[PDB]
């Protein structure tokens, strides 16, 4: 009966698949889930030759980033605790801050791990785990907790610096609301639409701005994904709202420059003056800072179940959660190269970083890609 | 009859002896009702007599009663009180 | 359309609530007078008009 | 200006003069151009006018306007399992429904108010779209599409502040399902924030039991996972710590029954905190002082949480209130019997105090009545005396109206017809009369029984019942064996408890059996009685006028009239003799049947018919066949035809019936099978042991309006009858029959609709150790 | 399964289809005038031949329903007699309406819990309405369904007569007794209490309720 009940909504696939600069992977080291049907915050690093990304249950991997193949392994599945040996359960992404690997669990434990063997440097259980990647700077572990909690700790034992409620929605509307550190304010939106600045170095808040609805008499989208966590160049800061709705504004005041209060557009960089997004239906845009103003856009991926975008070998880089890479034009704007490396499929980011290309798939994790 | 088990005659609406205790000739209506309220039985046609009955068959051993009435004067006083028992 | 030809314009069951009197009211001893008339019967008798039960007009 | 006239174009549906009413520019008004572009938004702002177009030549006035009722159709398109009307309500919380008016203008913000209303319950993967066309003279439409994708699908609970327990154990104790096994498909894993809420409960009793009085949960947070079903859950509790239930300081009004609440309260002082256990204690005492004539026994616990060593102290503070509230009781609605039997299991009686618990013994025999579709109760206080109350006892009655008939063998054989109807006391006297009568082309029939169960007082049903019968086997007139009885019997009911309902009575059960088929077990009780007959001849006779005794015991302890999950009920049944009857026998069969539920709620629970038996003499006497024990195709078994488990029919060689035509009668007959042969027929034994287990089962198609009886209903019938008395002498090719482990077995399933023409059960049953001289029936079409 | 007519042509279908005699066409096109044309002025007329033509098939409460739809939706009107009248009427038949009495047993002991407030409609139709064509048969029905509860009642003071809380049986005769001074069981039930109270050995307050039989012997 139930194989047929239900009336989903259809993506337009992939148009014009493309090989301008002929993409392939440099490996393929399937590290293993990973993510599987588990959203999580987890997402891989590619640093130092060592990769630092993680499965949610099992073993600690560092592999050299040359050829995949593996540095070293510890296991931070807690060996014994209420039943056995304690699937990992990340609620944060990999933070490499000095020799301590900053992952959250879901047990609201984060972990001073070390960069040379996966060692606790230091254990530090949280007040609930986090909707965002642990932002471990300057003396701190700024952590976007799930009870809205923006718990500060030290990054030396997990001394926690500062605990205040963020901007907080009616459940754990999901959304990275990490405060972004820049010019001395920790800026965090909020994953109940609104946005803010918080002093970082002592938990004060600058400002805390309403941008957009949420759920709750105005409600909001339930499958979008929503970069909540800004992309800060200097004080004009442009954020989103937790429905997507960017908006450009100051850091220290939050007077809104410029806003696009028009949708849950999904995630983003920017790129000087070429503001790249994806819509909420997986619709790609370039638009501007001076008021976002469109380069480009792109729905070939419409609905595609993409990643964050990312700049390398001169073009966009994005993966999907169908194991789908996509390299679309700087300027206008449509694919100039595509690959499909990974079928179990990209949630995470795609690591345009060390001058190459690391993804963490389903379980299909750990690639490094060409072109 | 020569039977071991009767259903029986029930009932209840009594007072305990300290409820005879809490009455007293001279006392209102109202006297009885802050401590024992309005009775099951007022006197409808006469004067404002109240009476609180409780009957009880156990099982063919006879069958019993208790006649508890207040007889009050029309001002609501009381004037007597007749406990009466079984039979 | 279907009866015993019958049952159009009529009652089911029993009519009893028709053919009886009033009910034949008492003459209290003198001094015992209950409030017997203490129940809702504000029920005042006025002639008019029509008929009665099923013979009433039911337009 | 002031106005002539104003013109009231295109309304249909609401007043003109409504319009005028509704009008500032009224007639006698002086009338100006801005009030004519008020009257344009005014009547924009009744919402009912599709345009309102104020103009006016010079004075006279003209109000040309479109009207936007009638909202003739709102159509719900795409809701496959989600019923129309509850949008509707929606719908209707807008002042939005049919009639309305159809303000173009608000669209899509009720659109987002009904994906908030597919929001609440569960979705958000439907859009909206309400498409609207005009109609004859005035009206307007609504067709609404809904494009239902999905739903929010459970997949995670996290318990954090939790350190003791594991998130999964608390699982298996809660409602919301994140895990349904394939080979433990017990249920479905979907959302709703009352589950949510019950399984916070179901935690907090959780905590309230094991001693955490220091539990509290700090909040909960699904993860509005950006799937459109994702729901992970964080539950910020604080698990507190186990703490000691460690002393019970009950105080108040306790009304001097303390040792009676003190019976309740019998604590372990220094066991953790169990607060679950005070929840119900805390009840308790309301059912007592209940009891005890307080109808609203005002009880406040207190767990005095007793930190300086880890535990609480339960202060309870009680306020008993008054006693003698029961004055008088008032009934709603029995428009098919009496009142004063729903009085006379109305033991609860006034002038008395408050039995609570008394008034809902009122309501045992209400539910031990079978006509109740329900026993339900509005209590009414009488205001201004705490010595009087009113309770108006709410209810459904239940429904009668039954025949039914069978067919066959008719139309080629001589006319059969049976008479008989059924309305239940007859559609409520309370004095029942009992009435059949019939004839086929080889008997005439008389049967009556008159009951009186309600002119008494303590419990008593007596039923008599008297008989004539013409059995006379008419093939000639003889050839296969007569067995005729007339006469009278009696059966009773008690109490000695209102539980107990003793069964017992008179019998004149004279058996006059004449021709006799020649079958061995039929000689089983006739060697008892002497007769020294042809032996294979149907000319032979043998009478007796059994004077029977009846006597048992029906501790009719079972939930309800007609659909009970909960106790022990007994209906029994048989009979011994005294020095005077002609059979100085023993006839002793018993049924068993505990009803003990496992679901709570009730819609799981066992329900058991099994028939036992041992009957012999007193001492040179047996018990007799024509009251020998028939299995398969009853009420106890199935999976074999009627009257198929037992000790056998065994066929001698019959070679005379005294009329035997051209080949028939095959009872081992001289045409055909002349010879000592177990034919197909049971005789029935002195030992039956026979059974069925059987199961309340709901369905989640059925609507619960009638559900209450309709079920589904699985067996195993596993039993025999065997005879401690059928000899091996003269069977010596025929089983042993004295075998306790004879044991028949057939198993299967009932399918039972609520048939408002009486009970038709269609039973299939599987016969696996089908035993000898046993006939298979899958398909029973029995009772 | 009726479409849209001409406002006026509806009525001669409700008129006519009323004079089928099959009853499960009369409402049919009753109802299928006010649906499509509630703004007739005429349509709480139609309600008139609703509640009279909804009894038919033993479909009774939708005149009720039909009773209160004249109430409520029209303040002005002076029909609320007839109204008033079959609410009663409506209020009567779902207590004793069956032919299970034909044999000669009758129906009080079912229980008149709409007929409890058949009495609380024909008490304000003779008070509402003084001239209308149903007060007098109203006037009728308020004589018996007094009683009607009365021996309703009396069952139970027969039933408390038969139980035993002599208490409950004079309260039985009590809440028969100081409502209406006029019924023959009033009369009958008058020792009843006081042979509780004879059984109560109240055989003076027996005598006292007996001194109330003794002038009332008339």
């Amino acid at each position: 009966l139930f194989n047929s009940e239900e009336d989903v909504v259809k993506m337009s696939p992939l148009p014009t698949v493309e090989n301008q600069f002929t993409p392939t992977t440099a490996w393929s080291t399937s590290v293993g889930s990973g993510i599987g049907n588990f959203y999580s915050n987890l997402h891989p690093a590619l640093a130092d030759n060592v990769v630092y990304a993680a499965d949610r249950a099992g073993l600690v991997k560092a592999l050299n980033a040359d050829d995949g193949k593996e540095i070293w392994s510890v296991s931070l599945a807690e060996k014994d605790g209420w039943f056995s040996k304690e699937p990992a359960l990340l609620s944060g992404g990999v933070t490499v801050s000095g020799g301590h690997v900053y992952i959250g669990s879901e047990k609201a434990q984060v972990y001073a791990l070390n960069t040379s063997d996966g060692t606790v440097a230091w254990q530090t259980k949280v007040a609930g785990e986090a909707l965002s990647r642990p932002v471990v700077s300057d003396g701190l572990v700024l952590i976007h907790t799930s009870n809205g909690q923006l718990q500060a700790l030290n990054e030396a034992d997990g001394a926690v610096k500062w605990t205040v409620n963020l901007d907080m929605p009616s459940l754990s509307l999901r959304g990275e609301s990490a405060p972004t550190t820049a010019f001395g304010a920790a800026v965090v939106g909020g994953d109940n639409g609104r946005v803010s600045a918080v002093l970082m170095e002592q938990g004060q808040m600058i400002w805390q701005q309403r941008i957009s609805q949420a759920t709750g008499s105005t409600e909001i989208d339930r499958l979008s994904d929503v970069d909540t966590t800004p992309v800060v160049v200097n004080g004009v800061v442009f954020a989103l709202a937790y429905n997507g709705n960017l908006t450009a504004l100051d850091l220290r005041s939050g007077q809104i420059m410029w806003k696009r209060e028009l949708g849950s557009v999904n995630d983003f960089i920017v790129d000087g003056n070429r503001i790249y997004l994806v819509d909420q239906n997986d619709r790609v845009m370039a638009l501007t800072i001076d008021g976002g103003v469109t380069l480009w856009t792109q729905s070939d991926l419409l609905h595609r179940l993409l990643t964050s975008p990312v700049l390398y070998n001169g073009n966009l880089v994005v993966g999907d959660s169908e194991g789908y890479l996509h390299w679309i034009n700087v300027e206008d704007g449509r694919f100039v190269a595509q690959q499909k490396v990974d079928s179990s499929g990209f949630q995470t980011e795609p690591v345009a970083a060390d001058g190459k290309l690391l993804i963490q798939a389903k379980d299909g994790t750990v690639y490094s890609i060409t072109r | 009859e020569r039977v071991v088990y009767r259903p029986d005659i029930n009932q209840g609406n009594y007072l305990t002896a300290n409820d005879v205790s809490k009455i007293r000739v001279g006392m209102t209506q109202q006297q009885v009702a802050y401590a024992l309220g309005t009775p099951l039985m007022s006197d409808p046609f006469g004067t404002n007599t109240w009476f609180y009955v409780f009957r009880q068959q156990p099982g063919h051993e006879g069958v019993t009663q208790q006649t508890l009435t207040l007889t009050f004067n029309s001002s609501g006083v009381l004037t007597n009180i007749d406990n009466k028992p079984a039979l | 359309c279907s009866s015993d030809s019958r049952y159009k314009r009529q009652v089911s069951g029993d009519e009893a609530y028709l053919e009886a009197a009033p009910l034949a009211e008492l003459h209290a001893p003198a001094g015992m007078i209950l409030p017997v008339t203490s129940g809702d019967y504000a029920i005042p008798v006025t002639n008019g008009s029509g008929a009665v039960g099923k013979a009433l007009d039911i337009r | 200006f002031v106005v002539k006239d104003i013109h009231f174009e295109g309304l249909q549906r609401v007043a003109v003069g409504a319009a005028l009413l509704s009008m500032p520019v009224r007639t006698g008004d002086t009338v100006n151009d801005e009030d004519i572009s008020n009257t344009i938004r005014a009547l924009f702002a009744t919402g009912n006018f599709e345009d309102v177009r104020v103009l006016r030549d010079g004075d006279t006035l003209l109000v040309q306007v479109k009207e936007r009722p009638t909202i003739a159709s709102i159509t719900f398109s795409g809701n496959k399992s989600v019923k129309d009307d509850m949008l509707k309500q929606n719908l209707e919380a807008s002042g939005v429904r049919v009639g309305e008016s159809l303000d173009r203008t608000t669209i899509a913000d009720i659109e987002k108010g009904l994906e908030d209303f597919y929001y609440s319950v569960g979705k958000y993967s439907a859009s909206v779209k309400a498409v609207v066309t005009p109609l004859p003279r005035n009206r307007v439409d609504l067709k609404l599409v809904f494009q239902e994708g999905v739903s929010a699908e459970i997949q995670q609970i996290n318990i954090v502040g939790n350190h003791a327990f594991t998130t999964d154990e608390l699982i298996s104790h809660f409602q919301l399902r994140d895990e349904v096994p394939w080979w433990n498909v017990v249920g479905d894993r979907k959302y709703q924030k009352q589950k949510l809420a019950g399984d916070l409960e179901t935690l907090r009793s959780y905590y309230l039991d094991r001693g955490y009085a220091r539990f509290n949960i700090d909040s909960t947070q699904v993860s509005l996972t950006p799937d459109k079903k994702g729901i992970y859950v964080t539950v910020n509790i604080t698990e507190g710590d186990q703490y000691k239930l460690s002393g019970v300081e009950v105080s108040g009004n306790l009304a001097g029954h303390s040792a009676e609440i003190e019976q309740l309260t019998k604590i372990e002082p220094g066991e953790l905190y169990n607060g679950t256990k005070v929840t119900k204690m805390e009840d308790d005492i309301k059912k007592l002082l209940g009891r005890y004539g307080y109808a609203y026994p005002r009880v406040q616990s207190m767990p005095e949480i007793n930190d300086a060593d880890k535990t609480v102290k339960l202060r309870v503070n009680v306020d008993a209130g008054n006693r003698f509230y029961v004055r008088k009781i008032r009934f709603e609605g029995n428009d098919t019997s009496k009142d004063a039997v729903l009085r006379r299991e109305m033991r609860q009686m006034e002038g008395a105090w408050l039995g609570s618990d008394l008034v809902d013994q009122g309501k045992e025999r209400l539910n031990r009545l079978g006509f109740f579709e329900t026993v339900d109760t509005d209590t009414q206080r009488v205001p201004g005396s705490p010595d009087q109350v009113d309770v108006v006892y709410k209810v459904k009655e239940r429904n009668t109206g039954s025949f039914n008939f069978g067919i066959g063998y008719g139309t080629e054989s001589g006319v059969s017809f049976q008479a008989g109807v059924q309305q239940d006391n007859w559609l409520g006297t309370g004095y029942a009369v009992g009435i059949n009568g019939t004839k086929n082309d080889y008997q005439t029939y008389a049967e009556l029984s008159v009951t009186n169960p309600y002119f008494t007082v303590d419990g008593v049903s007596l039923g008599g019942r008297l008989f004539y019968n013409d059995f006379q086997a008419d093939d000639a007139d003889l050839s296969d064996y007569t067995n005729k009885s007339y006469g009278t019997d009696v059966t009773l009911g008690f109490p000695i408890n209102e539980y107990n309902s003793l069964r017992a009575g008179l019998g004149y059960v004279h058996n006059s059996l004449s021709n006799m088929q020649p079958q061995v077990a039929m000689w089983r009780y006739l060697y008892s009685m002497g007769e020294h007959p042809s032996t294979s001849d149907q000319d032979n006779s043998f009478k007796t006028d059994d004077f029977t005794f009846n006597y048992g015991w029906t501790y009719n302890k079972l939930d309800r009239g007609y659909f009970p999950t909960d106790g022990s009920r007994v209906n029994l049944t048989g009979k011994v003799t005294i020095p005077g009857s002609d059979n100085e026998y023993y006839k002793v069969t018993l049924d068993t049947a505990t009803y003990v539920p496992i679901d709570d709620d009730h819609k799981w629970v066992v329900l058991g018919r099994t028939r036992w038996g041992y009957g012999d003499g007193l001492g040179g006497k047996e018990m007799p066949f024509y009251e020998n024990f028939y299995a398969g195709g009853s009420s106890t078994v199935r999976g074999f035809q009627s009257n198929t488990i037992g000790p056998k029919a065994v066929y001698f060689p019959h070679q005379a019936s005294n009329y035997d035509p051209d080949y028939d009668y095959e009872c081992a007959t001289q045409d055909g099978a002349k010879d000592l042969c177990k034919s197909d027929d049971a005789v029935g034994g002195n030992a039956m042991a026979v059974a069925s287990l059987e199961f309340i089962t709901p369905t989640p198609f059925i609507s619960d309006k009638y559900a209450n009886s309709v079920r589904t209903s699985f067996f195993w019938d596993m039993g025999t009858v065997w005879d401690t008395n059928w000899d091996s002498s003269q069977y010596s090719g025929y089983p042993d029959y004295s075998d306790p482990s004879n044991i028949r077995m057939s198993a299967g399933i009932a399918l039972q609709w609520m048939s408002p023409l009486g009970p038709l059960v269609f039973s299939y049953a599987q016969p696996f150790k089908k035993y000898d001289g046993d006939k298979a029936e899958q398909f029973q079409f029995n009772i | 399964e009726v479409p849209d007519n001409p406002p006026n042509e509806i009525y001669a279908t409700a008129q006519q289809k009323l004079q089928d005699g099959n009853w499960r066409q009369a409402i049919t096109q009753l109802e299928a005038l006010d649906n499509r044309y509630p703004f007739g002025p005429y349509s709480q007329q139609v309600q008139l031949d609703l509640i009279y033509a909804y009894y038919k098939n033993a479909d009774l409460p939708l005149a009720q329903a039909a009773i209160d739809r004249f109430i409520r939706l029209n303040p002005t009107h002076p029909n609320i007699d007839y109204v008033m009248y079959m609410r009663g009427l409506t209020n009567m038949a779902l207590d004793d309406s069956a032919l299970q009495g034909f044999f000669g047993v009758d129906r009080s002991d079912r229980d008149p819990q709409h007929a409890r407030a058949a009495f609380s409609d024909f008490s304000k139709l003779v008070r509402g309405y003084p001239n209308s064509q149903y007060t007098t048969d109203a006037t009728k029905r308020l004589v018996f369904l007094k009683d009607r509860l009365a021996k309703y009642e009396y069952s139970v003071a027969e039933y408390y007569t038969e139980r035993g809380a002599w208490v409950a049986v004079v309260n039985r005769v009590e809440g028969m007794l100081r409502d209406y001074p006029d019924t023959q069981a009033t009369r009958d039930a008058l020792p009843l209490m006081e042979n509780a109270y004879r059984q109560m050995q109240m055989n003076a307050q027996a005598e006292k309720v007996a001194k109330i039989i003794a002038a009332n012997s008339s």
